[PDB]
């Protein structure tokens, strides 16, 4: 999906992957507390 | 370093046991227990004697150990002239140690020079004709967790075997082992009749310095297989005569909780193992520092330090459901009560924070659930046998059919144990007091 949107529109590509996970980790953190796997699921899905 | 890892290596065995026969460890306070098993077994094996004697002590107190040393002591003087027969209360039934006993007497008579073959009734009275009917051969019989045998509806086992003591040509000695101070009310009247009476109760840490002995005994390398040996031998010697020193406050803190050598054991190895030279290992023995970070490990996962994991929507859950069990006259409370009391704390503090709806505070009170913080309202939890949970497994519980926000649920953690050591100056302290 982010491959073909940049097509379609690498130190970058880690910095937005990684803003989006502490984004994820920051509005969610209340909500799954510390389980890494419903983190894991909430980031699957609001990735694309 | 090699001589580092041997002086490792044998430091290692000494505190797991594992050394030869000659040179194993028997603690002073140990010794009389240890003199009253010696002779015993060898009144059974040397003597062609038949005894019976049950041994009554805690868990980890060197039971098995003390039988197991002087079981491979004669092993190497008489060993032709006798069997052994293990069981087990726990791995064993009632039915099933006829079984156990028959398949161990066939490959222990094939280890010195069938009764196993057939039905249950055929291999009993094959046993039965072998044993309740040159030198004759002695049976030694360990019996750990004889308890289980002494039931109260029927001690068939127990019979047969203290009538094979009491009454047989062939020589037998039967050990048994249990936890159970008051063992000889379990016993049947015909099968305590037959039993000799003779228990041995195991001896207990008396004083400080039975602890600071037997710490002395596995540490000190009695044998010069490494060069550094009589160095380690110095400090440990120093270190174990000043009375102000570490180790001496740590062994005096197991003898106030604890009063087990296993369990200082369990922190003394990973110290001498994750050394990786000989002044390390000095500089641990002296500071004993992994200790404490041990003693932190041990203690991660209780009650406290799952609290100390939790974030500002789940203790904010918990600790509203701790005001309404704290309210109630059951101690019980629900999902909707709980989030009655958060919605009421949630206004009255930004009345003076993100509110939170119910369908995601759904997961946060599975969460609570799950970690142990709640449980369901007079649930009997993990049941004691295979039967008794075979029932329940075939049975359908009223709280796991009527809707999750309507099941009663009872507080691991109460209120006042939550202001305890919640700190001060976090956000809902104030409301742990009601
Ligand atoms: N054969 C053995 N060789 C070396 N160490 C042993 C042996 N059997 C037990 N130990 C050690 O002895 C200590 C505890 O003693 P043991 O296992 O004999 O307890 P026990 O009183 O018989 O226990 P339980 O009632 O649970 O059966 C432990 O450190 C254990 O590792
Ligand atoms: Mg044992």
């Amino acid at each position: 999906c982010l491959r073909k949107r940049i097509i379609e529109e690498d130190d970058q590509f880690q910095n937005v992957a990684a803003n989006f996970i502490h984004l994820i980790v920051q509005a969610f953190h209340s909500y799954t507390g510390n389980d890494i796997f419903a983190l894991n699921d909430l980031i699957d899905f609001k990735w694309p | 370093d090699p001589g580092f890892g041997s002086l490792q290596r044998r430091l290692l065995q000494q505190l797991y046991g594992t050394l030869p026969t000659d040179e194993k460890i028997i603690f002073t306070y140990l010794q009389d227990c240890q003199q009253e098993i010696d002779r015993i077994i060898k009144q059974s094996i040397i003597q062609k004697e038949s005894h019976s004697v049950i041994l009554v002590g805690p868990r980890q107190s060197y039971k098995t150990y003390l039988l197991d040393y002087e079981l491979s002591l004669l092993q190497q003087s008489y060993k032709e002239q006798f069997i052994t027969i293990r069981l087990n209360g726990f791995i064993h039934s009632e039915q099933t140690a006829i079984n156990g006993i028959a398949t161990q007497l066939e490959q222990q008579l094939q280890k010195i020079h069938t009764i196993s073959s057939g039905s249950l009734t055929e291999v009993f009275e094959k046993i039965l004709l072998l044993l309740d009917s040159i030198t004759k051969i002695t049976v030694v019989f360990i019996f750990d967790e004889i308890d289980t045998f002494a039931g109260p509806v029927r001690q068939t086992l127990l019979y047969n075997l203290f009538d094979m003591v009491e009454h047989s040509r062939v020589p037998v000695c039967i050990f048994g082992c249990t936890t159970k101070l008051n063992i000889l009310e379990y016993l049947e009247k015909r099968v305590k009749s037959r039993f000799s009476q003779r228990v041995i109760y195991m001896p207990q840490i008396q004083n400080l310095d039975d602890m600071v002995d037997a710490v002395r005994n596995l540490l000190t390398v009695r044998s010069e297989i490494s060069p550094w040996v009589s160095q380690w031998n110095e400090t440990l010697e120093k270190e174990l005569s000043d009375p102000r020193s570490n180790l001496n406050r740590h062994i005096r803190m197991n003898f106030e909780t604890f009063r087990s050598l296993p369990t200082l054991k369990n922190s003394i190895i990973p110290l001498v193992a994750t050394s990786k030279n000989f002044g390390s290992l000095c500089t641990a023995i002296k500071s004993c520092s992994f200790l404490d970070i041990y003693n932190k490990n041990q203690l991660s996962n209780n009650l406290t330090g799952r609290l100390q994991s939790l974030s500002d929507l789940e203790l904010a859950i918990l600790i509203s459901a701790a005001r309404v069990a704290l309210r109630a006259k059951d101690g019980s409370f629900n999902f909707n009560l709980a989030y009655a009391e958060y919605e009421k704390m949630i206004k009255a503090i930004n009345s003076r924070i993100k509110l939170w709806l119910k369908k995601d505070v759904k997961n946060v009170w599975e969460n609570l659930v799950q970690l142990d913080f709640f449980t369901e309202k007079s649930a009997v939890g993990l049941r004691d046998n295979a039967t008794a949970a075979f029932y329940a497994s075939n049975y359908q519980f009223q709280g796991t059919m009527i809707p999750f926000d309507l099941r009663s649920y009872q507080m691991q953690i109460i209120l006042q144990e939550l202001r305890r050591i919640i700190p001060k100056s976090n956000m809902y302290y104030s409301w742990t007091q009601l």
